[PDB]
């Protein structure tokens, strides 16, 4: 499956799966306004098309929450 | 405040270290990546206790990176500040905005508004200082500060201090 | 089913230390243990006791104190140790219990009250003469401990102070 | 009457309003005003004509509905914390005990009305240690 | 994936003596 996998880095809030983490990479600061958190951030490598898909879903009032843990 | 906290970390080892002494390299990585680092969730991490008894789980090889991810559990002494706490420190820097107090590995900022009205800023004196009819504040002076707020980033912590309340100021 | 909830701000006066510094913490072994808050003198010994063991393993395989701790730090610790150097330097200049025996007495002295671990650590780290100073510097103590008990505890704390 | 004289927060628009007083000057004030004024540190009383500094930690809840009686009782408690004797202390001499009580009453009277504030306080301090 | 895993590891200047276990139950 390695060949199939063989691109875009986005930051996802840990409480909400939305890609709304304003990342000031120059100052090494992350914030998800509306979640008031700065210590629960994750970065995921997803295709730019996948980022477009999730953003399009967010435009249609759909909340695709990408979570890095299984409940 | 100093605590003994049980922390966990995810270390990554380059393939160049896959040898009989791989465990030794992991310990060095923990001592070089944890000690002296600042984490907002747990605060500054000062020392790693029980160096010999560090527990390392089986490493997982990353598909496209080749490096091994090791989850390391360790006991470390940490310094997590809190608002409303009273701490002591020595003034390290001064300016018109306010003087800064060195509380362990953290720097506390005492804004001009938070300090009492009596204190006045003078820069003609070398070094500059905050002077009151009773006492004088300058570099190397010991000041008792109350943390009025803390902003904890994922890799940094900053705080503000106040000496307005009674029993706070020059020691 | 987890999302934004109202979270109490981390405040020392209300003894709300957050989510990770709660009273009972599940350690690595999985057992339930109380939070371990250390005063300045207790922390110095713990850090000092760990560094010497680290140096011992490496070798096998008050002004004077400041110099001795610094040379040990540079020898037993790797790079990027700028923060630990300040902490050890700051701990020696603000600790009122140099001796291990004195620290043991302090812990036994304050452990009779049964206060929250944060409060007991503050009571041994701050030099308080009167009960009012301890009550105002540590608002959590308000109404938790009687003035008479606080006065004698502070008096006895100054009795075992050294240097 | 039923509102904070500073912020004029009526009880009708704020049923949770709770007033507090300070022994230094005994001026009614709501909890909201106390926090927004004295949380940072000591400050002058927020009243017109009052310039006596006070601390937030000293605020308490008024017990009696009369301010004057609230003041007199507090002074009585302070005086009785130093001048505290019993009939057995004079070996049953009722005349001496009654005279002692009268002296304490005069001390309380002078402190409350400020007839001789300087001399009376010095007497309290002198007897306090002894 | 072991053949590609070690090939990448060797290409990254890894010492050559396959000390890997497949986490299907772990087996060497
Ligand atoms: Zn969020
Ligand atoms: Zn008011
Ligand atoms: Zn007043």
């Amino acid at each position: 499956a390695s060949f199939l996998k063989e691109a875009f880095r986005v930051h996802i809030c840990g409480i909400c799966g939305l890609m709304t983490v304003i990342a000031k990479l120059n100052h090494n600061q992350f914030e998800c306004k509306g979640c008031d958190n700065k210590i629960d951030i994750y970065q995921i490598h997803i295709p730019y098309a996948a980022k477009l898909l999730f953003q399009e879903l967010m435009a249609m009032n759909i909340t695709p929450r990408l979570y890095t843990d299984r409940s | 405040m100093f605590f003994i906290k049980d922390l966990s970390l995810n270390i990554t080892l380059h393939p160049s270290f896959f040898g009989p002494r791989m465990k030794q390299y992991l310990k060095t990585k923990l001592l070089e990546e944890v000690e002296g680092s600042c984490t907002g969730k747990f605060g500054y991490i000062l020392c790693v206790l029980d160096y010999d008894n560090i527990d390392i789980q089986r490493g997982r090889i990353l598909p496209t990176d080749g490096s091994a991810e090791f989850n390391v559990k360790y006991r470390a002494v940490v310094f997590k500040p809190f608002k409303g706490e009273v701490v002591d420190g020595t003034v390290v820097s001064c300016s018109q905005h306010g003087f800064e107090v060195q509380v362990g590995p953290m720097k506390v900022f005492v804004t001009k508004h938070l300090m009492p009205q009596d204190l006045t800023f003078n820069a003609g004196s070398n070094p500059p200082s905050y002077q009151s009819s009773e006492d004088v504040i300058t570099i190397k002076s010991r000041i008792r500060v109350k943390i009025e707020g803390c902003i904890s980033q994922v890799s940094s912590i900053h705080a503000i201090g106040s000496i307005k309340e009674d029993y706070l100021g020059a020691i | 089913r987890r999302l934004k909830k109202v979270e109490e701000e981390e405040n020392a006066a209300t003894l709300q230390l957050g989510q990770e510094f709660q009273l009972k913490q599940i350690n690595h072994q999985g057992e339930e243990e109380e939070l371990i808050a250390l005063n300045l003198s207790e922390a110095r010994l713990v850090i000092k006791e760990a560094l010497v063991e680290r140096r011992r393993a490496f070798k096998r395989s008050r002004e004077k104190e400041l110099e001795s701790i610094d040379v040990l730090l540079e020898q037993t610790t790797g790079g990027n140790n700028k923060d630990l150097k300040n902490t050890m330097q700051y701990l020696t200049n603000f600790s009122r219990f140099r001796d291990q025996e004195t620290v043991g007495a302090v812990i036994q002295l304050l452990k009779s009250t049964g206060l929250h671990p944060f409060e007991v650590a503050q009571l041994g780290s701050l030099a308080c003469d009167t009960a009012d100073e301890a009550k105002t510097l540590i608002p959590s103590l308000n109404n938790k401990i009687s003035d008479d008990e606080l006065e004698r505890i502070l008096k006895e704390l100054s009795n075992l102070e050294t240097l | 009457k039923d509102m904070c004289p500073i912020c004029k927060t009526d009880r009708y628009l704020s049923p949770d309003v709770k007033f507090l007083v300070n022994p230094e000057c005994y001026h009614r004030i709501c909890e909201s005003c106390v926090d927004r004024i004295f949380s940072l540190g000591p400050a002058q009383c927020p009243y017109k004509g009052c310039d006596k500094i006070l601390r937030k930690n000293k605020f308490k809840t008024q017990i009696f509905d009369d301010v004057e009686v609230e003041k007199e009782v507090d002074i009585r408690k302070r005086v009785f914390n130093v001048f505290n004797k019993t009939i057995d202390d004079f070996n049953g001499d009722l005349v001496e005990y009654n005279k002692y009580l009268e002296e304490v009453e005069d001390i309380i009277y002078k402190l409350d009305h400020g007839i001789d504030v300087a001399k009376t306080e010095e007497k309290l301090r002198t007897y306090e240690e002894l | 994936r072991i053949l590609g895993t070690r090939a990448l590891q060797i290409s990254m200047n890894a010492p050559v003596f396959i000390p890997l276990v497949i986490r299907r139950e772990d087996w060497s």
